[PDB]
DNA sequence: TCTCCGAG
DNA sequence: TTCTCCGAG
DNA sequence: CGTAGCTGAGGCCTCAGCTACGTTCCGTTTTAGAGTCATGTTGTTTAGAATGGTACCAAAACCTCGGAGAA
DNA sequence: TCGTAGCTGAGGCCTCAGCTACGTTCCGTTTTGGTACCATTCTAAACAACATGACTCTAAAACCTCGGAGA
């Protein structure tokens, strides 16, 4: 497919040649075939690149990410035309029933909380894990009594202590935030390629933001981030960053197959959309 | 699971026609992301036999149909064993297997 | 926010300095305060730009658009923190009534046939022109008896002889095809700037056509192409090519104003969309 | 049930001294029963890692200490599967593993 | 060690270069590294070769064989100096007691007749095989009894019928004889390299034949020949010829090891000689 | 059988025609009927021959002998069907009595010392010569009190100075060593033609010396070498080399006949062997 | 009038 | 002048 | 007949540096065929070490003592 | 401060055919240490070779409405 995650943080010019990304720094120089690449992170603000490069970077499924003066992701590239037949899949998205949207969205959120408990069980909180499975059991379509929220609170208060918020500006929240951004970008990409709008979320249309549908889809994968970051909870933020990249390096038990992560999200996303078009019943499941 | 294709050639330069079909062939290779290891001897990194089996086809399609050209598949683990009796190994990321990369 | 729509199609380096976007071409050079800017269109594949610029471009939540070798939109930047007003424009596009769509498309197609007639009159077919205006007069919403098609055939058969078809491999059809593709590109560009999805046409609705809505919009302009091509109908294809570029060089009577073409399509497009969202009536008209 | 060693080289031609050490090397190789399989790319047949392990030493011993020179071991079974994109097989008995010969 | 068996039957010139045997035919050409080579057969009488080649052929333990107008083996090369220290091993050979010589020779002939029965057992003569193991059980040093002959008679009469004892000139005997020649030559070579005279047989010193000791040593191996030739008993001689080369190609369980044949004979012969010098008791078996 | 001993030491091709061995050198050419031939010695490594020839050489059971780069026997051809007289000669050699071996060896060593003195006398050492003849007179079988060794020491010390040793790296020792090896080769060759094994010396008996018997036989001739080498004792080694070849060019008083050297060694060796088998008494004598 | 071809 | 110790075989 | 070592002709193989080139639909849906790609599963290689050795070659050891050099 | 294809010629690699100069340097024996050798079997671990069950594209023909140049 493409496997590399290429990260740039040196004053440099990026270009295209013969199917290769071209990296020039002053002394050093590298070429890398695009077929191999899965992600381009531009960390720094001292980087030059060509429009042609971008075209070709888009032509391949390559996720490009852009960064702040402080090396934080501020944005991504969003291609319009993820298929030969973008239009076909858009009309189906619009034909998506309110009721189905609910069933599916709620199925996903179920997975979110299952994975949240399993993470708690992994850190020796035998009882809070169980307490979360209760919250799960006792919910209905579009989580009207915000049980997703009640699980999430005891999740973060058990992990990082009863005085932690998730609103406070610390090295932990930065870490999860960075982590979370990453995951959203994956699903953003896979959605487009599938032929969908990311703005039109299952619960919220693009009321507040343009990546609602991806934010809805990624929910079951957050605990992956939470694991890493917890394991490095007391490390300084830049350490947390490098540790997160694990997500791409690693494999996870998805469907009786140990698969890489982007490849998971491809199949996962597709089989979700298939349900929303009502091409199938069942929903993909993901379990940490 | 990673795999490495190795291509070696000895291609006649005698005629205009001979050379043309040469240059075409080296470009093809460059365009397919092949690394030059020694003059007339290039390596392509792969990821699966299915990637391999594909890349095979591509070569059959752009066969120059001159000279001697030869293809040998091995594994990254095996390719990693290869001993440099003199001179140094190429640092190029192209030649690496790192899933992560850092331009610094 | 800002008001300017900045369009680049010269081999150039873009940079940032002192809150100004910095444009360097070989000879020419320009600085532009970012606060002024509302949109950045990158037309060509010969453009270089810095990651600092992009940071600052995203800070202002300016809309950045990217284009392929043929000057078509392929993608845009998507920030995680923030949006550009164009984002909203989508939900409006979806709220487009079946009825409005009809009125507006049919108005357009009326202009198409008026301009087809006016062209035939120009070449001394006093009567075929008139015969086309008859077809026009008989238009029902979404042209159910296919008046468009019947005018179009008699148009081509009269211009280029009753022998001629559109599917046959000539210097002529090549000429038109090249011509047609150009126009489409203009409208594709101007659309996404408004924040519309080109995939979702008014009548066009073709799966494999990513640019239905633009193909709908361009319809009244084709005859501009047809004029040049007919005037050079004899000439070898490459001659036709160079002569078509006239379209950008020239000016045309649009709104009592002699205007350049891309500026026409800008105002034209905008004021069409506005009607579809029902923010005004008075569709724009374009007469050759 | 053999091995096959494979040697690739890229050796500097600029000086008198540079070329001398070259020839030496090629001779060494010819004398050690190596088949030239392409220009600058030679194959030695072996039967034993023990044979291999030895031949390695010999090479370490006559290292020209110039150029880029590369050693790759594979198996006969692997070598056999090598595909000839074009041009005919190296049918010399020298390049075979048949233990009977004509 | 060396592994190839190189066979020449085309009008040609053989030479040496850079550790390679050099083969020039009128149009075809071949170089072969000597270290790879285990045997040279010269089939035809249209072959040229250099003295240097021969030197170097001798330098490597390579067995060279020479052939008739009719492509039969008439002779081989015999080197004098098979070691750095030829002399040391020769003086020991001379100190060989009459007694030991007997024990060891008779242990070998024993192996001959076991293999003879095991070959008969293999061709479903479950009973002639048992009948040969009886002749083995009873005999004494240097076969006064001529039991070697009695087992051998019933061996050939059981295999190829009661009306053949192998004296007649047919495709079968030609086949065995060619086969037998081959094995002898192996041992002949290995003996010299160990540092022995081949003329000084355990029974007969060089009364007539200069290859006595090798003929004594090979005896347990003949049945290998007999297998092939029996299996091709009904084939025309030239077919029998190519089929025999199997001996080199193939492997045989020797000492818990599956081993090639010449490498077997190397260890076999050495450990035999070690006993005759009374450096060890036990004898190798097959 | 046959009577000729044919010896080849010229770059040449050997062939078979019409029952004749065919000898081609560049200039010279010779045919020889095979029935005449008893032995073929191939001294050199520059000789070519046909497998036909060999067949026929075997057919006649002619003894063929093969030599290394340094003209020493390394092997012979061993037919399966047949023998050559020489084959018998081994069993006689083994039947050599301990006593005869003594007499014969000691006779030879006597000659060595005689010739040693005669050389000293030649160089005006009237007294050391005489001193050596004394040593000679007190010889017992197998020289048990080492007279040979003591004569030798005073020989070399008188010739080349009491400082000289034989093991030190000089042009002189190189000179003699080259000389000595020449002589040895001759006898080695002549021995194997009679059918003797060179490994089995009368007194020599060295593990690592494959040519004991020849080393025993050559002893009386060494002083020939010593003369030349002494006469050129001053000269650079390459000069010594050329001057030694004199040995083959020249003639020596052997049996009242002025004879060439190889021809001497032929008769000399034969008549020594003959004595050891006890086919005659009268050991040959050789006097410088 | 009748029947294709083929523009959209 | 008797002593050791070298080094040819 | 062979090694060793060198030269120069001429065939390979690159690279930096020239040249010329650069937007060709728009009625929509079905279908068929030739590209993708990523995992798990079979019986079978395979490194790499372990095991138990042989072949050669020097250096250094052993020999007897008549004589040169030490004392 | 964009990319492509394709060609040229300088000069670096790599080979071969074709020259030159060259070609026997122990013989008191045996023991001992070092450096080469060489062919086997056994071990978890690696592999190649399908099998699985997918998804992405593109062309070409299939489908539609009927004014018209015509029989
Ligand atoms: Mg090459
Ligand atoms: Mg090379």
């Amino acid at each position: 497919m493409g496997w590399r995650t290429v990260v740039v943080n040196k004053h440099s010019k990026l270009s295209y040649k013969n199917n290769h990304l071209v990296f020039k720094a002053i002394d050093h120089q590298e070429l890398i075939h695009l077929s191999e690449i899965d992600v381009l992170l531009l960390e720094t603000t001292d980087i030059s690149l060509t429009t042609m490069l971008l075209k070709r970077l888009i032509d391949e499924k390559i996720l490009v990410l852009f960064c702040d003066d402080k090396r934080l992701p501020i944005g991504k590239i969003l291609p319009f035309y993820g298929r030969h037949d973008s239009s076909l899949q858009l009309t189906r998205q619009l034909a998506w029933t309110e009721e189905r949207k609910g069933q599916v969205w709620t199925a996903i959120i179920a997975q979110k909380i299952t994975n949240q408990s399993l993470h708690l069980a992994q850190r020796d909180y035998g009882q809070k894990a169980a307490a979360l499975l209760a919250m799960r059991a006792e919910l209905r379509l579009f989580d009207p009594a915000n049980r997703e929220g009640h699980a999430a609170r005891s999740y973060f208060n058990t992990l990082f202590g009863n005085d932690f918020t998730r609103e406070q500006e610390n090295d932990i929240n930065a870490g999860l935030n960075y982590g979370y951004t990453l995951l959203l970008s994956i699903f953003a990409r896979e959605l487009v390629q599938t032929g969908c709008f990311t703005q039109l979320g299952l619960k919220h249309a693009n009321q507040f933001n343009d990546f609602n549908l991806a934010s809805d889809l990624m929910e079951p994968f957050r605990p992956l981030v939470d694991q890493i970051i917890y394991e490095n909870r007391k490390e300084a933020f830049p350490i947390m960053k490098r540790k997160l990249f694990a997500l791409f390096m690693n494999t996870y038990m998805y469907k009786k197959k140990q698969m890489f992560l982007t490849n998971i999200a491809t199949d996962y996303t597709k089989h979700v959309v298939k349900v929303l078009n009502q091409e199938e019943e069942g929903v993909p499941e993901f379990g940490i | 699971r990673y795999m490495r294709l190795l291509l070696m050639f000895d291609m006649p330069t005698d005629t205009a026609s001979d050379r043309k079909a040469y240059r075409k062939f080296r470009k093809f290779l460059i365009n397919e992301g092949f690394i030059m290891h020694q003059f007339s001897v290039y390596s392509k990194i792969l990821l699966n036999d299915t990637a391999n089996k594909a890349m095979l086809a591509r070569l059959k399609q752009n066969n120059p149909q001159r000279g001697l050209i030869t293809l040998l598949n091995v594994t990254e683990k095996q390719f990693s064993r290869m001993i440099y009796l003199h001179g140094e190994q190429d640092n190029r990321v192209a030649n690496s297997d790192e899933r992560i990369v850092f331009l610094g």
